[PDB]
């Protein structure tokens, strides 16, 4: 409310694990969309 | 990988008997026409030459490399298999 600048409130970062960034792109993934198909499963195949 | 060696023709002579000299084992040899190699410019000339001096001849054709297609961005494309999978 009164415009409190002299403090910091990007602390979230500090309680973040190592699998932080993968398990919030798990569930992520619902969120997403089919993704585009360029034919053969793989280049080689 | 040069080709600067491939634009002249060339007339050569069959190869023959190299037995080794029972002293030190060099390459004996008793074809005159062994190291003799004529270069010409073009096929028509060199089998005027042969024809000239009487020899029996058997000319091949000269082979050229087919001209290809390269193109860079066939090594990324995206629906064929030519996709490098690595650089």
């Amino acid at each position: 409310e009164p415009f409190d600048n002299s403090t910091y409130r990007n602390l979230q970062h500090h309680e973040y694990s190592t699998y932080t960034f993968l398990d919030l792109n798990v569930e992520l993934s619902k969120f997403r969309m089919p993704q585009p198909s360029s034919g053969r499963q793989s280049p080689r195949h | 990988s040069g080709v600067n060696n491939t634009k002249k023709w060339k007339m050569e002579f069959d190869t023959r008997e190299r037995w080794e000299n029972p002293l030190m084992g060099w390459s004996s040899t008793a074809d005159p026409l062994s190291n003799l190699v004529l270069t010409f410019s073009t096929k028509e000339d060199a089998v005027a030459f042969a024809e000239k001096n009487g020899w029996s001849f058997d000319v091949e054709e000269r082979k050229v490399p087919k001209p290809k297609s390269k193109s860079y961005g066939a090594n990324f494309s995206w629906n064929k298999r030519t996709r490098v999978s690595t650089k």
